[PDB]
């Protein structure tokens, strides 16, 4: 993909800051040195080096930040490989100052799809955090075989028996969750129409951000605004149902 | 109710020169007596002329009416009549036996189940009649929406996430009891019945309905009710009262095509009649006149005029309009108040008022008096 390779490139590129302000350099050595895997970068500073290069994240939100994120996990085993093994993926959070992007759950229209919104709401929903699994681990007491399955982030079937019928213990140490939430934000009442009632989106919040925000918080949420489908079925209608996949929840 | 050549009819007896009486008549012919009652109804039904000056004063064509009585005097039976003579007439009370409220609301229709707008019956009525009944028994709420509906002659509605202004240019048609359940001329009108002031300041013809013990008057209404339970078993099932349907459509095509102007007014006898008034009310600790006396005497004045069909204000419609006001006007102040207005201004009282009544009221108070000094 050459594509994906410019923009991993032109990433890396971005993260190795030494001959100038040194600032993301810095915030890299921030991150590893604190013990956290979630690195935030300013959207003024992609406008600033390369206008394309922040265009195409807030215009084409997911691949652009897959890329980001495997460049910055190159550029963290770069400066350090002995932290960078620690943490299978590396995130990324966005802030700054998002031109036509940022909105309120009023304004979010379908016209934001698949690109990159700071908006700014009223939490109102705060679901309990779940492990999702990611990547399950069953042994066979019959056959002694351990046997590793993972799950892509697809936002599905469990093994349970053997290829000749053994039955398969799963082995919960071993296997790897990531911490999962839901939240319902709601425009400000101050900012929203003395008339009609509030409008809300939905928010999903991955690990690092499962609890940053508390019912009833005024809070800023940057992520990625996309379409969810429906479970199988040989007939749907145009409905889809959107949320926000949050990279980023901040306090007012 | 769209037909033709009854235009003929209408005009036919609208000449009569005597319809008003006729008309006064022909309002709710189950109830005896309460001559002033119907014609305050009669004026109430046929309406003013809404009229806003640009568009900055909005004022009301209508005439809401009140009538305040002691009970066994049949106002719910000319509520339930004008509910029946008059289009786009709506029935509700004080009280939650209604089927629709006065408020207005956003709700599910138990029936229906579908998510409306219940507008408040007021709007229902919004070019017809709303006749309240217990009008002193309402809710905070409906008092509220009944002095909207009364004062800027529409309703406001932020319920649910509906933030609308729908109009309701109803005329009021109440009835109520007096406080104590018994109404005490030594009490001004505005004291001695459960609403506030701002409330009956809306209503522009107070009908106070008094029942005082009189044998002439009970063996009447003894035979008229004796003879209606008579004529209505069950086996055998001073002028002519017009019948209901025509009466119906005289007031049909009069309420939709004449439409009096009052370029025939005589200023100079309004002003120095309402300046008498105010100099004779402030002279007493009585409640004043004020303009929207003025304005009441006005429109029953082009009401009047509707009735004849006039399409012009004459000085007769103007001197009974005056009649009519200055009756409800001094029928709400106190006893002594009373005598006071009536002796000062007999002359406007008494217009069109025959000698024979005069003279019947008169040595009915007389024989009275005998009687009180008698029995006591
Ligand atoms: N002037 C009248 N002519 C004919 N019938 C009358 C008259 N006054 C009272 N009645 C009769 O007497 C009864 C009492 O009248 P009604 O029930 O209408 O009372 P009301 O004035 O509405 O009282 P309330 O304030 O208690 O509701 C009725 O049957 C009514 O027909
Ligand atoms: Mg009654």
């Amino acid at each position: 993909d050459v594509e994906l390779r410019e923009a991993q490139r032109d990433y890396l590129d971005f993260l190795d800051d030494e001959e100038d302000q040194g600032i993301y350099q810095s915030k890299v050595r921030e991150l590893i040195s604190d013990n956290q895997y979630r690195l935030i970068v300013n959207v003024n500073d992609l406008r600033r080096k390369n206008e394309k290069r922040a265009n195409r994240l807030l215009n084409n939100a997911f691949e652009e930040l897959v890329a980001f994120q495997r460049a910055l996990k190159d550029f963290v085993a770069s400066i350090d490989a002995t932290y960078a093994k620690q943490y299978e993926e590396f995130y990324v959070g966005l802030e700054g100052s998002f031109g036509s992007k940022h909105v309120s759950p009023r304004t979010l229209t379908s016209c934001f799809l698949s690109c990159v919104v700071c908006v700014e709401g009223i939490v109102t929903k705060c679901s309990l955090v779940r492990p999702k699994v990611v990547r399950s681990v069953h042994y066979c007491p019959a056959t002694k075989k351990t046997i590793e399955r993972r799950y892509s982030d697809l936002t599905s079937v469990y093994p349970t028996k053997d290829e000749e019928n053994n039955p398969l213990e799963t082995e919960y140490g071993l296997s790897v969750y990531k911490d999962h939430q839901t939240i319902t934000i709601q425009e400000m009442p101050e900012k929203a129409p003395a008339g009609q009632l509030p409008r809300s989106v939905d928010v999903i919040l991955d690990d690092d951000l499962v609890d940053k925000a508390k019912p009833g918080d005024r809070v800023q949420v940057v992520g990625t605004y996309r379409c969810l489908p429906g479970k199988k079925g040989g007939y749907t209608s145009g409905t889809f149902r959107t949320v926000l996949i949050a990279c980023n929840v901040k306090q007012m | 109710e769209l037909t033709d050549e009854d235009v003929k009819m209408i005009t036919s007896l609208s000449k009569d020169q005597q319809i008003g009486e006729k008309i006064f008549a022909s309002i709710a012919p189950s109830i005896y007596g309460h001559e002033d009652i119907k014609r305050g109804l009669a004026l109430a039904l046929f309406g003013g002329e809404p009229k806003n000056p640009g568009g900055k004063h909005k004022v009301r064509g209508d005439i809401n009416v009140l009538l305040c009585g002691d009970p066994g005097t049949a106002k719910s039976q000319f509520l339930k009549y004008i509910e029946k003579v008059s289009s786009r007439a709506i029935f509700t009370t004080g009280q939650g036996a209604s089927a629709v409220g006065l408020t207005a609301y956003v709700q599910r229709h138990p029936v229906s189940r579908e998510w409306t707008l219940e507008a408040g019956a007021l709007v229902l009525a919004d070019r017809g009649v709303c006749l309240i009944d217990e009008f002193d028994k309402m809710n905070d709420q409906d008092r509220t929406s009944i002095h909207e509906a009364m004062e800027q002659q529409s309703i406001s509605i932020s319920k649910a996430g509906i933030v609308t202004s729908l109009q309701a240019r109803c005329t009021v048609i109440a009835a109520a009891n007096p406080i104590g359940g018994r109404y005490d001329p030594s009490l001004t009108f505005s004291e001695n019945v459960d609403l506030t002031e701002p409330i009956i300041s809306r209503f522009d013809i107070l009908c106070v309905v008094r029942d005082t013990v009189d044998p002439v008057q009970d063996e009447m209404l003894a035979r008229f009710v004796v003879g209606s339970h008579v004529r209505h078993h069950p086996s055998n099932k001073g002028v002519e009262p017009l019948p209901q349907e025509v009466l119906k459509k005289y007031i049909i095509y009069a309420k939709e095509r004449v439409h009096p102007k009052l370029n025939q007014m005589d200023q100079d006898k309004v002003a120095k009649m309402y300046s008498d008034l105010r100099k004779e009310s402030m002279a007493t600790g009585s409640i004043p006149i004020t303009v929207r006396h003025i304005e009441s005497m006005i429109r029953m004045a082009e009401a009047h005029a509707r009735i004849h069909l006039r399409d012009y204000v004459i000085e007769d419609d103007v001197n009974m309009a005056i009649r009519v006001m200055l009756e409800s006007f001094i029928d709400t102040q106190k006893f002594s108040v009373m005598r006071s207005m009536r002796k000062t201004f007999a002359r406007y009282l008494s217009f069109r008022r025959d000698n024979n009544e005069l003279l019947l009221f008169i040595l009915k108070q007389l024989v009275a008096e005998q009687v009180t000094y008698q029995r006591n």
